[PDB]
């Protein structure tokens, strides 16, 4: 799976 | 901002043999930003329905794309790739040379 | 030997032309296996290699949900980055991210990755320790402080050491007949006169996988690095790669030059000469 990335 | 101009290679998938179906490739790489216009040409005219790979990028963050189409090489027909990008003042044409 | 799973994210703003497009592609080594594109008529994570097709609906549904959330997250990141650099609303900007994991021959984690770039320049990266960040400038330090406060490195470490390596190992098994098969280059040397005085020797490597290869010319056993034209390794479109290297040689001296090829699929390294 991919992951939900974090907002910069 | 800082921009990077595309490298361009035009070549066949398999060793070219006149009269034998093949794929003509135009690989553009090393460019930034990602917007780019690529045409494959047969005798100077744009080939319709050329496909391309999904946008990705190299370790140095520069983008790369493969544009490709089926073709049957012949002795007479000339093929090329024509590329435009924000870094180019005019489209760049690279001819297919079967020795490269 | 070693293998990697990597995801490549690109988001590009386009003021006046709707919201920023988000594209995610996934690779195991040199093999793309998934894609997602927010500009598709019906955005969905889609298979791009045959061995991934057997994953069930939960795999496609969850990856699609993750990518749809990422589309929104990247748009917010682009808005924040514009402000961190005091940039106008008129210009197009690019955010790229790569993350994933590498394993050795025994499937054990070698290292993890998470790195970002803005407008083609490194912005912030997770260090190899999976616990600290390297920020490129004072804008990226704002992101670093936010991610330290939110313990993002710990989230990444858990993903990279858990889900990422577990799924890389699963893909390597499901795709073993291709992902763990090294195809050697087919090689030959061509000769093209340039004038009465000189000729080009070109050493070709075709049909190889993975893309890593060493192709060099020697003259009297000495490497010809500065005098060799070496094209970038390029995809054939059928999974394999191609490359060539060329040297200009004085007429009659062709037998002093040798082309050397190293690749994982070869039983032994090759030494080739022009065969007139
Ligand atoms: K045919
Ligand atoms: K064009
Ligand atoms: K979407
Ligand atoms: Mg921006």
């Amino acid at each position: 799976y991919e992951r939900m990335c974090n907002i910069l | 901002m800082i921009q990077r101009t595309p490298k361009i290679q035009v070549y066949s998938r398999h060793p070219a043999e006149n009269g034998k179906s093949n794929f003509l490739n135009c690989y553009v790489s090393g460019f930034h930003p990602s917007d780019i216009e690529v045409d494959l040409l047969k005798n100077g005219e744009r080939i319709e329905k050329v496909e391309h790979s999904d946008l990705s990028f190299s370790k140095d963050w520069s983008f790369y794309l493969l544009y490709y189409t089926e073709f049957t090489p012949t002795e007479k027909d000339e093929y090329a790739c024509r590329v435009n990008h924000v870094t180019l003042s005019q489209p760049k044409i690279v001819k297919w040379d079967r020795d490269m | 030997g070693s293998h990697s799973m990597r995801y490549f994210h690109t988001s590009v703003s386009r003021p006046g032309r709707g919201e920023p497009r988000f594209i995610s592609v996934g690779y195991v080594d040199g093999t793309q296996f998934v894609r997602f594109d927010s500009d598709a008529a019906s955005p969905r994570t889609e298979p791009r290699a045959p061995w991934i097709e057997q994953e069930g609906p939960e795999y496609w549904d969850r990856n699609t949900q993750i990518s749809k959330t990422n589309t929104q997250t990247y748009r917010e990141s682009l808005r924040n980055l514009r402000g961190y650099y005091n940039q106008s609303e008129a210009g197009s900007h690019t955010l790229q991210r790569m993350y994933g994991c590498d394993v050795g021959p025994d499937g054990r984690l070698l290292r993890g990755h998470d790195q970002s770039a803005y407008d083609g320049k490194d912005y912030i990266a997770l260090n190899e320790d999976l616990s600290s960040w390297t920020a490129a400038d004072t804008a990226a330090q704002i992101t670093q402080r936010k991610w330290e406060a939110a313990r993002v490195a710990e989230q990444l470490r858990a993903y990279l050491e858990g889900t990422c390596v577990e799924w890389l190992r699963r893909h390597l098994e499901n795709g073993k007949e291709t992902l763990q098969r090294a195809d050697p280059p087919k090689t030959h040397v061509t000769h093209h006169p340039i004038s009465d005085h000189e000729a080009t020797l070109r050493c070709w490597a075709l049909g190889f996988y993975p893309a890593e290869i060493t192709l060099t010319w020697q003259r009297d056993g000495e490497d010809q690095t500065q005098d060799t034209e070496l094209v970038e390794t390029r995809p054939a479109g059928d999974r394999t790669f191609q490359k060539w290297a060329a040297v200009v040689v004085p007429s009659g001296e062709e037998q002093r030059y040798t082309c050397h090829v190293q690749h994982e699929g070869l039983p032994k390294p090759l030494t080739l000469r022009w065969e007139p």
